[PDB]
Parts: C-alpha cells; sequence; structure tokens
RNA sequence: UAUUAGCUAGUUGGUGAGGUAAAGGCUCACCAAGGCGAUGAUACAUAGCCGACCUGAGAGGGUGAUCGGCCACAUUGGGAC
RNA sequence: CGGUAACUACCCAGAAAGGGACGGCUAACUACGUGCCAGCAGCCGCGGUAAUACGUAGGUCCCGAGCGUUGUCCGGAUUUAUUGGGCGUAAAGCGAGCGCAGGUGGUUUAUUAAGUCUGGUGUAAAAGGCAGUGGCUCAACCAUUGUAUGCAUUGGAAACUG
C-alpha cells in the first residue's frame, strides 16, 4: 500500500505471424509523500492487469531521498538518455513548480516546492529514470559533517 | 455578473462562504446530464476547480481577480500563500459577511454597494474596498431600517473571529486577519497561482 | 598634456606625424575574455626622430592639423633597431 | 598538454577517487601545495608531500575517503579555464551547492576560502568547487 | 571551440519566415512595393470563386476565390462556409490562414465580412459567415 | 537669462506644479536644468517642497521667479535675506 | 552584405596666406608622396539615435511607440546678408 | 469644463450584461438532416447511416462590456546550445603535411599592479524599478519621497595571469 499516481497506459504491440497482437503496457508512480517514491509497469493485456503488474513493479525500487524539511539537499541532475531533468531547490511552500511527470514525484516525496523543468526529452520512461538519478546524485549535510571527515558548520 | 451557481452548487456540490448554502438534492448539472452519470478531472481539472471555487464562489471577477492576484503575487517572502488567502477577507462584503449579518457576501455587496451603509463619510459604491485592520465601519440608520436588511441583515446571527461585532449598530472592526490557521477550504497556490500566474 | 597611450609605430617615415599600435584588451560580452585591439594615432614628431622600436606618448592638446589629433611629444620608451 | 596542470591535476584526482585508488600525482608548484593544503584542511585528501629536489617534483598524495574507500569529492573541476582567467567581484561572491560546495579564489590578499572570500570583500580568480 | 572561434561565433539564426508575404493593402502613391505593414485583411479585390480538389483521400470540393494579388503571387485563397455572394470586382478581405488539405494556398478569405450574409444561431459563435446575434 | 518657474504635472482637475529653475529658452515641460521643489497651491493647502539653498545659488547667479514662486520667496524670507545682503 | 579588393588626388605631410569664436587643407597658394586596407578600407542596402519600453525567471530577445534628451528637416536643390 | 465630481429627496426591480467554446489538442455531450455530402479545423484531423468534429437544439466550459479571430513580437526553442550544444553510424573531422599570423603556456627568484579585488570620484534633470506617503475616491493608476546604478576616476593588495 502506497499513495498512488498513474502516469499513462502505454502503446506497444506484439506482431504475431498471421496478424497483430494487442500488447498492453502501463507506468505508475507510488509512495507515501515522505521521500519514498516507487514506479510500476504493466506488461499485460488489460488495465487492472497492468494495475497488478503496476504494483508488482511499484512495490520495489522505492527508496528514500534525504528530505531536508520538504526541500532538496541542493541542485541535482538526472541523465538517462533523453531524460535530462535538473532539479533546483528555491523558495518553498509557494507553488508546486514542476513538470507533469515529476509533480507527482515531489508529491510522493513531499517536497514543498521545486524548480524543475526538463531538457533532452519529455519521454516519461526516461523521465522517471532521470528522476531516480536526480535523487541519486544527492549527498547530504550529515555526510558533509560526517563522511567528509569534519562536522562543518555550514550545517553543523 | 450575478450568475447562478450550478457550478459551485452542482459541479462541486458545495457553494462555499461566498454564499455558504449547501444546496438541496440533484447535485448534478441538470436538464441534460442531470439524470446522467459523473465525469472526472485532472491536475488541470483542479487548478480549474480551485480557481472557480475560490473565485466564482465569492462574487469576484477575473479581471479584478487576476490583476489584484498578481498584486497578491507581489512579495517573495517564502510561502506567499498567506499573502494570497489573507486578501480574501479585505473586501467589505466579506467583512460584514463574517459579521454574520448578510446571508451571502452578495447581499452585503448589494446593500453596501447601494450607498446605504456610509462607511466613514463616503457613499459606498465599492464593497471590495480594501480593508485595513483596527478600523470601524460606520453604518447608516437608514440602512439599519432597510426592510431587506431588517428581514435578513439586521436579522442578527453569529459572528466569526478577527473583528468586533456591534450588534446594536451592526458594525465591525478588523482585529486580526484570518489566515490558513483561521479559514480552510482546499486553498492551493499550485492550483490557482499555477493556473493563472504564469502557469508554472 | 593630460592623457597617455603606448605602442609601436607602423610608419616611422613621415614628417611631424607618426602612428601607434594599441594593445587594449576589451571585453566580448558573450565570451568574457578581454581581447586585444590596435587603434592608430598619427600625430606629432619633434625633429622626426623616428626609430623602429620606440614608443612616443600623446598630448591631449590642440590637434596639429588634419588627422593629427594629439601631439605625440614625449618618447618615453626607446628601443634599439634589432 | 602541460598548459593546464591545475585541471590536469584535479582530473587526475577524479581518476584517483573515481578509480578508487590511493595516490595521485602533481609536479612541484606552490599553487598545488595550496590546493592540497586548503582542501586537506577542508578534509578531502590525506597527504602533503612532494619529491624533495625537483622543480617538477611529484606531489604524491594519499586521499581522504569515506568508509570503504568511498568518495568524498564528486564534482571536481577547475572553474577558470586557461583560455579564461575568471575575474569576479568580491562583494557578491556566490554560494556553491547552496553551501554544500567548496570555493577557492585567488584574492588580492591570497587564495582564500568561500565565506572568507565573501564577507572580507576580497576578490580574485575563481579556481575550484566541488 | 577555440578563443577566436568562440568570438567569431554569433548567436545567429537563419529560419525566419513570417507566413504573410504582404503588400497589405494599401497606400497607393506611385510605386507600391511599400513593405511591410501587414493587415490581417486586404481592402483589395479578387475575381472568381473556383473549386479546389482536396488531398487524398479527401473526397470533397472546396471553394477558392481567384485572388487578385498586385505583388505577383497566388490567384487563390480559401472561401469558408457554404456558398458565397461575391463576384468579380468585389473587395475581398484576406484571412491569414492555411489548410493542409487545400493545396497551393497561403491565405484564406475572411467570410463573415462587410460583403457577407449568412444564417445565424451557428453552434460556433452564431455570427461568422455573415451572421449576427439574431434580432428575433 | 535665467528664470525659475513652475511645472504643470497632474490630472484633468488635479494639477500639480513642480518648481524648476529655468531660462527664457527653457521648455517649461521638456528640456530643463534641475527642479527645486514640488508645489500644490490650493490642495491641501499651501503645499510646497522647499530647500532655500539652490535659489540662493541661482540668485547669486541671478534668476527670475514666477508669480507664486516669487511670492513664495516672500513667504520664505530670502527676499528679506536680500535686505540682509543689502 | 568580403559573391562588400585593393583603395585613396587635397589624398597625406611641410611652408605661407585668408577665415574663425578659435589650433586645424578649416580652406586656398606653393613644395614635398604618402597614407589606408584583407584583425574589413572603400562601394551597396538599410537605420534617426539614446534614456527608455513589451516579452523572457534571468541570460536575453525585440521595439524606439506616445514621454524626455540630442540629431536632422522645412515642395525640391543651392547659396548668402 | 459649472449649478462640475460630491449631497439630499431615490424612482419602480423596475431603464442598464453578452461573447466565445464542447472529438481530442485542456476542462463542457446527446437530440441531431447527414452520409467522405455539404462543411469544420493551429496539429492529430475529419464527415461515406445513427459524427460530443459538421448544420442542428438542449445542456454545458471560460470570460466580460468586452468575447473570439487573424497581422506583429517575445517565450517555450538549449531551435547557434557564453550561461545553455553536437560531430563513429542519426547533420558533421578538412584529402593529408607545413609553421604565417594568431592562440595557448615546464618549474622557480624578485619587481611590476597592466588586468585582477578594496576605498574616494563621475550616474539617468527626469520619467522608470524596491519601498512608503497622499489622492481623481478606495480604485487602476497619478502626485510625492527616498532607495536602488562600469556611466567615473583614484589610494592600497603582489595571491594568479600578463
Amino acid at each position: 500500500e502506497f499513495e498512488e499516481r498513474v502516469v499513462s497506459i502505454n502503446r506497444v504491440t506484439k506482431v504475431v505471424k498471421g496478424g497483430r497482437r494487442l500488447r498492453f503496457a502501463a507506468l505508475v508512480v507510488v509512495g507515501d509523500r515522505n521521500g519514498r517514491v516507487g514506479f510500476g509497469t504493466g506488461k499485460a493485456q488489460e488495465v487492472p492487469e497492468a494495475i497488478r503488474k503496476a504494483i508488482e513493479a511499484a512495490k520495489k525500487n522505492l527508496i528514500t531521498v534525504p528530505m531536508v524539511g520538504t526541500t532538496l539537499p541542493h541542485e541535482a541532475l538526472g541523465v538517462f538518455g533523453g531524460g535530462k531533468i535538473l532539479l533546483k531547490p528555491a523558495v518553498e511552500g509557494a507553488g508546486v513548480a514542476a513538470g507533469g511527470a515529476v509533480r507527482a514525484v515531489l508529491e510522493l516525496a513531499g517536497v514543498a516546492d521545486v524548480t524543475s523543468k526538463s531538457l533532452g526529452s519529455n519521454t516519461p520512461i526516461n523521465v522517471v529514470r532521470a528522476t531516480v538519478d536526480g535523487l541519486t546524485q544527492l549527498k547530504r549535510a550529515e555526510e558533509v559533517a560526517a563522511l567528509r571527515g569534519k562536522s562543518v558548520s555550514d550545517f553543523a | 455578473y450575478t450568475g447562478p451557481s450550478w457550478k459551485q452548487s452542482r459541479r462541486y456540490g458545495i457553494s462555499l462562504t461566498g454564499s455558504g448554502k449547501e444546496i438541496a438534492r440533484r447535485n448534478y448539472v441538470p436538464g441534460q446530464h442531470g439524470p446522467n452519470n459523473r465525469s472526472k478531472l485532472s491536475e488541470y481539472g483542479l487548478q480549474l476547480a480551485e480557481k472557480q471555487k475560490l473565485r466564482f464562489t465569492y462574487g469576484l471577477s477575473e479581471r479584478q481577480f487576476r490583476n489584484l492576484y498578481v498584486a497578491a503575487t507581489k512579495v517573495k517572502e517564502g510561502t506567499v500563500g498567506y499573502n494570497f488567502m489573507t486578501l480574501l477577507e479585505q473586501r467589505l462584503d466579506n467583512v460584514v459577511y463574517r459579521l454574520g449579518l448578510a446571508t451571502t457576501r452578495r447581499q452585503a455587496r448589494q446593500f453596501v454597494n447601494h450607498g446605504h451603509i456610509l462607511v466613514d463619510g463616503k457613499r459606498v459604491d465599492i464593497p471590495s474596498f480594501r480593508v485595513q485592520p483596527g478600523q470601524v465601519i460606520s453604518v447608516r440608520e437608514k440602512s439599519m431600517k432597510v426592510p431587506a436588511i431588517l428581514e435578513a441583515v439586521e436579522a442578527t446571527k453569529g459572528r466569526a473571529n478577527f473583528v468586533s461585532f456591534d450588534a446594536d449598530k451592526l458594525e465591525g472592526t478588523l482585529v486580526r486577519l484570518p489566515e490558513r490557521d483561521e479559514i480552510n477550504p482546499e486553498i492551493n497556490d499550485a492550483l490557482i497561482v499555477e493556473f493563472y500566474n504564469k502557469m508554472m | 598634456q593630460r592623457k597617455v597611450y603606448q605602442g609601436r609605430v607602423v610608419s616611422d617615415k613621415m614628417d611631424k606625424t607618426i602612428t601607434v599600435v594599441v594593445e587594449t584588451k576589451r571585453n566580448h560580452p558573450v565570451y568574457g575574455k578581454r581581447i586585444n585591439y590596435s587603434k592608430k594615432y598619427k600625430a606629432h614628431d619633434e625633429n622626426n626622430s623616428a626609430k623602429t622600436g620606440d614608443i612616443v606618448r600623446i598630448m591631449e592638446t590642440r590637434p596639429l592639423s588634419k588627422d593629427k589629433h594629439f601631439r605625440l611629444v614625449e618618447i618615453v620608451e626607446e628601443a634599439v633597431i634589432i | 598538454v602541460m598548459t593546464d596542470p591545475i585541471a590536469d591535476f584535479l582530473t587526475r584526482i577524479r581518476n584517483g577517487n573515481m578509480r578508487k585508488f590511493d595516490v595521485v600525482e602533481a609536479p612541484a608548484s606552490k599553487i598545488k601545495r595550496q590546493i592540497a593544503e586548503i582542501l586537506k584542511a577542508e578534509g578531502y585528501v590525506k597527504d602533503v608531500e612532494y619529491v624533495e629536489d625537483n622543480k617538477q617534483g611529484v606531489i604524491r598524495v594519499f586521499l581522504k575517503y569515506g568508509k570503504n574507500g568511498e568518495k568524498v569529492i564528486t564534482n571536481l573541476k577547475r572553474i577558470s579555464k586557461p583560455g579564461l582567467r575568471v575575474y569576479v567581484k568580491s562583494d557578491d561572491v556566490p554560494k556553491v551547492l547552496n553551501g554544500l560546495g567548496t570555493a577557492i579564489i585567488s584574492t588580492s590578499t591570497g587564495v582564500v576560502t568561500d565565506k572568507v572570500a565573501r564577507q572580507t570583500n576580497v576578490g580574485g580568480e575563481v579556481i575550484a568547487y566541488i | 571551440p577555440t578563443i577566436n572561434q568562440l568570438v567569431r561565433k554569433p548567436r545567429r539564426a537563419q529560419v525566419t519566415k513570417s507566413k504573410s508575404p504582404a503588400m497589405n493593402v494599401g497606400y497607393n502613391s506611385r510605386k507600391k512595393v511599400q513593405t511591410k505593414l501587414a493587415s490581417p485583411q486586404k481592402r483589395g479585390v479578387a475575381t472568381r470563386v473556383g473549386t479546389m480538389t482536396p488531398k487524398k483521400p479527401n473526397s470533397a470540393l472546396r471553394k477558392f476565390a481567384r485572388v487578385r494579388l498586385s505583388n505577383l503571387m497566388e490567384v487563390t485563397a480559401y472561401i469558408p462556409g457554404i456558398g458565397h455572394n461575391l463576384q468579380e470586382h468585389s473587395v475581398v478581405l484576406l484571412r491569414g490562414g492555411r489548410v493542409k488539405d487545400l493545396p497551393g494556398v497561403r491565405y484564406h478569405i475572411v467570410r463573415g465580412a462587410l460583403d457577407t450574409a449568412g444564417v445565424a444561431d451557428r453552434k460556433q459563435s452564431r455570427s461568422k459567415y455573415g451572421a449576427k446575434k439574431p434580432k428575433a | 537669462s535665467v528664470k525659475i518657474r513652475l511645472t504643470r504635472m497632474g490630472s484633468k482637475k488635479k494639477p500639480f506644479y513642480r518648481i524648476n529653475v529655468a531660462d527664457s529658452r527653457a521648455p517649461r515641460d521638456g528640456k530643463f536644468i534641475e527642479t527645486v521643489g514640488t508645489y500644490n497651491p490650493l490642495v491641501t493647502e499651501n503645499q510646497v517642497t522647499l530647500k532655500e539653498e539652490r535659489v540662493l545659488e541661482w540668485l547669486s547667479n541671478g534668476a527670475q521667479p514666477s508669480d507664486t514662486v516669487r511670492n513664495l520667496l516672500s513667504k520664505a524670507g530670502v527676499m528679506k535675506k536680500f535686505h540682509e545682503s543689502k
């Protein structure tokens, strides 16, 4: 059980010998608005079958961004082919300033505001991967106090 | 101007405190699609839904709304939404409406707009007069004996926060200002500000 | 009398006039680096003491005549031909 | 070529930490001694040593890791390229990574740090962030 | 991208084409290559509504007016709507409009003009093609 | 050569002058030198910005005030200061 | 616009004189031949310019309307008190 | 501008709201002649029998004394990518060499402060922004008041480059 968002039902095909098999696919994003976001994919024939597979894949690859008070650690980037999403912390709490396929992301991660356009492509299957990468580039202030080796008073 | 509320009353089921009345049965849009089924919305649909409930519930126009709403988008103090929804009470018909005297804000806008209530030496022809706190609202006795006012507005009732309620003279004084701590419909700067103010 | 410039002459042949190269590095707003640029200033010779390598300095004064805007009076830098 | 031992050296640090290995190399200057000096003081390497008699003396430097040879330095770069000696002001020297990054600038006094470069009104050449 | 290369380089562009080659309309003094102060119309003239063959597989037949153009350009632009009242030597307004299904066009014609009548209560705006709000 | 005048600056029925030292050649709405003070006679009322210094500079140089400007200087005592220099 | 290459004859220096509010081929006389330019000179198109102003988060793009400044003009062209 | 805005007696709800849009493309579909017909359209498009495309009524979706349409421009467009590109195949490395300018600079000693940072100096008369004030009410915006600026020139810095 997670807080749910549905990206889109995809359009794919299987080309059988004597015709055209209707293949069906989908892509959702889940999570409980705290920093934890997953995403699912339905490779099936029908819509609730892709909900079944959407939670089969949405149940995993669901990790936590170090949410420093409904904000971002700092400005990060996500590159995975044409998903090129640079995310910017700015003034927060005054308008969920995001693209369509990432406004659900800081919904399900709980950021107050972001400043996130995208470059490359608006292809959603690279948007979600660049979004995972945009969370992945983040070191945090407890590590710059800790992993860097000195409790630096920029955060202290 | 002065349009009905099949949208507020029917496409939300809630005519909120620009009127306040929960409407009766048959909450669809009737005529056609009254006995018929529902619909759905999106993030556009609730940008849409929130701007029309907060805007069209009250009695505001969109010219005055978005112009004075960029003028509510002035400062950059972090969350500006306090400066947005704080300027929901600063219209005078809302002030009397939170004195509880008028049934709707449209009633105080009517019979305050007529030049009945003379708020400090001016024949009042704007009930969206921008209200400053700690000031009195002078009310004319002719207005106090208007039989529509004697029927509803002088027909007294309860009273909200943030003012002083002169039940004897039907007056008020803005003590503090209401806010997100005070008033709470589903007000979202993403929905209204990211529907209007350079959609973002 | 007032101002100053500096650089090698192109033509050390003329009479009561001689030019100057300019080094001035001034900005390109896109690129950011201040780029060399060579303005030319043909003006005074005292005795036509013209040499390859030296540098005369200007005077913000009356212009001499046509095209001779300063009075290149003082040869502050003096080099030797090779 | 030899014309940028600064970003050659920082790029080499990215070889050392991105290849997750012990020691990087640098010929003998004073500026690189201030590089490993300031950034060792900010906790990023673990040695300050060079070849004892050479004007190209190899500043061989053990690094300051995380917990399993883990990286501390990620976005290592020279700011001012050799084609551009970056000449910024002193009064609004900008933040780096919203404070989560280093800054090192040859000001008129010396080559000083981020906020010491900010509020002392000293300004010079921007060198390197993380 | 060297030092001199990135200084030689401008922010240049080459795709620059407004969709209205226009001598609109106009100020007929002597020479009339006066350009460009374009209208969304023409206070000019055209001659005759002709019939245009649409694309594949668009089995239809659409009405283009033989557009007079003093600047050596198309004798065509599209007449919208069912029917038309105009004829030769009629001043013809000039919509800036394009239809992919209509070949060889650049412009359309403003129907719903000073020379146009129609039938109102249209489910799109009630008033184009020569109509009004119905005075009963 | 040198004058001191007003400046018409206002509404259809709410004008607002602004005193500017000027010349005989000076456009009273266009080209100027530098304005000294902003004026409004009968609202609300006798409203003026005064500094009483650059009028002494341009009377050391010698200027020409206007009607209510000169009478404003008689309402400023600097003409009695010309009795003082006298 | 270099599918805008070689360009320049008072041209560029010097002396004298006339002028001017004044140095000044500013002119003109005389005597000298330079000089510019392939890191754009000339020739052609096009342009009143600036503060400013619309849009873009800004970077900027774009405009010069109306306002203010400068410049230029007064059917056309040219003189001169 | 003049019995000028304002004000009393306020008359009757009586004199005083319409425009665009509905296949999506972004929210607003069924009666509905049709029958690839006539037409609609920025893109995908449509219409060949019940078309939320069209003509068509009702319901709706957004606005207002303005709606919508094209004519121009900016953005998105990072679609010349300094900020903020790519070059193996998708557009691309000259057909390869020189050694002209021009570009870039192994280390170090010291000077220099040229550039680089600091202080004084110029800065739009203005008008304009960031604020405030009053006001045609409060509106909008005007009037005001400051603030905010390579507009400049001049002392210091040897840490970098020259």
